[PDB]
């Protein structure tokens, strides 16, 4: 002791945290535009009919 | 804890005196035993009724209490209800021990123990 | 992350910091004593009669 104590350090521990993919995994297309906007177009064609 | 300090500045890193215990080179002998109040460091013991380790104290009732002899000077500090272990032989410093008031000059100090293995005297 | 306007400059995040523990050991001293009484009676790995 004396003034202060004395010490030995020991190495860090280090707990890191993540977050992994799990809903990403149904994203698999990847679309990189420079446009404003995108558009689609869905088509219900009804069939069955007497 | 957060900030650091920019400006200029002094300061003690710190300050040290050593403590001196022993005064002579009589044998030591030390005995644990369970506390019954809270007990400082080298603070002087007695024995109450129940037999616990009550830090000493004359002037206890009418009768003179079990109190009022004093046994042991303890060695590390603990509460009531850990037991302690003190010397129960030795010659002793007069000043780095913990006394209580009016049991101030040299020669009450010596008759607390005018009879034990326990002795003390001044350092130089 | 935070959402931020393309024209506005964007928030600002915070940090953490850490802690520390300090352990000191205990001590242990256990002994006998070796009187005569110890010594001289009978062990058991030893004949009958003399010793």
């Amino acid at each position: 002791a004396g003034l202060y104590t004395t010490y030995q350090l020991l190495e860090v521990q280090r707990k890191l945290k993540t977050l992994p993919a799990f809903f990403l995994q149904w994203f698999p297309r990847q679309i990189n535009f420079q446009e404003d906007m995108i558009a689609f177009d869905k088509v219900i064609q009804d069939v069955t009919r007497v | 804890t957060s900030l650091p300090n920019y400006l200029a500045g002094n300061g003690d890193l710190g300050s040290w005196e050593p403590t001196q215990i022993f005064a002579g080179e009589a044998d030591i002998v030390t005995e644990g035993g369970a506390a019954g109040a809270d007990i400082e460091i080298y603070q002087v013991i007695a024995k109450n009724a129940a037999g616990a380790m009550v830090p000493h104290d004359p002037t206890a009732t009418e009768v003179p209490a079990p109190q009022s002899v004093a046994i042991g000077i303890a060695a590390q500090p603990a509460k009531s209800g850990q037991n302690v272990p003190y010397y129960i032989g030795g010659v002793f410093n007069h000043a780095a021990l913990g006394w209580h008031a009016s049991l101030d000059t040299l020669a009450k100090r010596q008759a607390v123990f005018d009879r034990t293995n326990i002795h003390i005297g001044n350092l130089y | 992350a935070p959402f931020v306007a393309p024209n506005v400059q964007g928030r600002v995040i915070k940090e953490s910091g850490y802690n520390t523990k300090t352990f000191k050991p205990a001590y242990v001293k256990p002994k006998h004593v070796i009187d005569p009484n110890m010594i001289i009676p009978r062990q058991p790995g030893e004949a009958l009669g003399t010793g």
